[PDB]
C-alpha cells in the first residue's frame, strides 16, 4: 500500500510586482494516492475560486496537480498554500516567498 | 487520438 | 527535437459511494490537449488546447465513445484486481495506465509504450520490442497469459508505430505555433544575505518551452550537485515552465560560482556569474 508525500511549491506565474495582476500557483507533485486537499490562503483566509489542472502522473506513477488563482500582490499581503494528504500527520503550510 | 483496440481488461 | 503523444488514465474506486472515478488526459510533448472526467456533467471528451478545438464533431464523438470504453474496462479491472489479491471490498484502490509514442526530430517513430500500475506499483508493461510483456507478479502473469492469447501486443503495435505516430504528426502541424515553438529561458540571478558570513545565490530559468532543461551551479567550474538546492521543473500555468537552483556561498566568494543553463531554445548553453 504505497504512500508517497507530496512535494509543494508556492509561486507566482510572473515576477511579483506590487499592484500588478498575476497568478498564484501551488504545484503539488510526487504523491500517492491521488486524494489530496489543496487550499490557497490570503492573510490566513482560504481563497475561493481556486482552480486546478486535470489529474495526471509522472513516469514513476506519482501524481501531480497545479492549483491556481489570479491575484494582485501588494507589500503587506501574505500568501500560502495548505496541503493535506494521508502521509501528513498535520496539514502542511508553505508560505509564499516572492524569491522562490 | 485514443487507441481503439488492445485495451482489454486485466 | 523529439516529440511524443501520451495518454494518461487513472481510476480510483470509492467503496459504498457509487461508480469509480475515472480521469483521462492526453498530451503532446508537455502540452495537454484533451481530458475526460467521469464526474463531469459533460460525459464528453473535451478540448484543453486551442489547436484541438478545430477538430469537428466526428473527432469528438469518436474520442468520446473510446474514452467511455476505456472507463468501463478500468471499472472491471478494479473488481478483477481485488480478486487477484484477495483484498477487502471496502478499501479504495487505484489503477493507472499510460501509453503512447515518441518520434525523433525527423518525426520518425523511436519507441512505443503501454504500461499499467496497481496501487502505484508496476503491474504489467509492454517491452520495447512491442512483442513481449513484463509481469513482476503472479497475478500480473495471469493477465500476461490472457493478453498473449488475445494477441493484444500485436494490436498495440499497429497503433503505437502507426496510428499513434500518424495523429502526433497531425497535431504537431495543426498546433505548430504552440507545439513547434522553442521558447528559450529568460535567466537572472538573485543574491540574499542569510547571515553576516553567508549569502544565497539563486539562478532562475523562466518562461521556457519545452520543459526539458539542465540547470546547475559550479564552484571554480567544478560540480556542486551535493550543495545545490534544485527545484523540480514546474508549470507557470501559461504553457511555459520555470525552474531554479540555489547554493549558499561564503560572503566574498560570489565570483567563484557559475550557473550553467542548457535548453533546446539556446543556441549555446549559458554561463552566468554574480559580478
Amino acid at each position: 500500500m504505497i504512500q508517497r508525500t507530496p512535494k509543494i511549491q508556492v509561486y507566482s506565474r510572473h515576477p511579483a510586482e506590487n499592484g500588478k495582476s498575476n497568478f498564484l500557483n501551488c504545484y503539488v507533485s510526487g504523491f500517492h494516492p491521488s486524494d489530496i486537499e489543496v487550499d490557497l490562503l490570503k492573510n490566513g483566509e482560504r481563497i475561493e475560486k481556486v482552480e486546478h489542472s486535470d489529474l495526471s502522473f509522472s513516469k514513476d506513477w506519482s501524481f501531480y496537480l497545479l492549483y491556481y488563482t489570479e491575484f494582485t500582490p501588494t507589500e503587506k499581503d501574505e500568501y500560502a498554500c495548505r496541503v493535506n494528504h494521508v502521509t501528513l500527520s498535520q496539514p502542511k503550510i508553505v508560505k509564499w516567498d516572492r524569491d522562490m | 487520438a485514443l487507441a481503439g483496440i488492445g485495451i482489454l481488461t486485466v | 527535437g523529439s516529440h511524443s503523444m501520451r495518454y494518461f488514465f487513472t481510476s480510483v474506486s470509492r467503496p459504498g459511494r457509487g461508480e469509480p472515478r475515472f480521469i483521462a488526459v492526453g498530451y503532446v510533448d508537455d502540452t495537454q490537449f484533451v481530458r475526460f472526467d467521469s464526474d463531469a456533467a459533460s460525459q464528453r471528451m473535451e478540448p484543453r488546447a486551442p489547436w484541438i478545438e478545430q477538430e469537428g464533431p466526428e473527432y469528438w464523438d469518436g474520442e468520446t465513445r473510446k474514452v467511455k470504453a476505456h472507463s468501463q474496462t478500468h471499472r472491471v479491472d478494479l473488481g478483477t484486481l481485488r480478486g487477484y489479491y484477495n483484498q477487502s471490498e471496502a478499501g479504495s484502490h487505484t489503477v493507472q495506465r499510460m501509453y503512447g509514442c515518441d518520434v525523433g526530430s525527423d518525426w520518425r517513430f523511436l519507441r512505443g509504450y503501454h504500461q499499467y500500475a496497481y496501487d502505484g506499483k508496476d503491474y504489467i508493461a509492454l517491452k520495447e520490442d512491442l512483442r513481449s510483456w513484463t509481469a513482476a507478479d503472479m497475478a500480473a502473469q495471469t493477465t500476461k497469459h490472457k493478453w498473449e492469447a488475445a494477441h493484444v501486443a500485436e494490436q498495440l503495435r499497429a497503433y503505437l508505430e502507426g496510428t499513434c505516430v500518424e495523429w502526433l504528426r497531425r497535431y504537431l502541424e495543426n498546433g505548430k505555433e504552440t507545439l513547434q515553438r522553442t521558447d528559450a529561458p529568460k535567466t537572472h540571478m538573485t543574491h540574499h544575505a542569510v547571515s553576516d558570513h553567508e549569502a544565497t545565490l539563486r539562478c532562475w530559468a523562466l518562461s521556457f518551452y519545452p520543459a526539458e532543461i539542465t540547470l546547475t551551479w559550479q564552484r571554480d567550474g567544478e560540480d556542486q550537485t551535493q550543495d545545490t538546492e534544485l527545484v523540480e521543473t514546474r508549470p507557470a500555468g501559461d504553457g511555459t515552465f520555470q525552474k531554479w537552483a540555489a547554493v549558499v556561498v561564503p560572503s566574498g566568494q560570489e565570483q567563484r560560482y557559475t550557473c550553467h543553463v542548457q535548453h533546446e531554445g539556446l543556441p549555446k548553453p549559458l554561463t552566468l556569474r554574480w559580478e
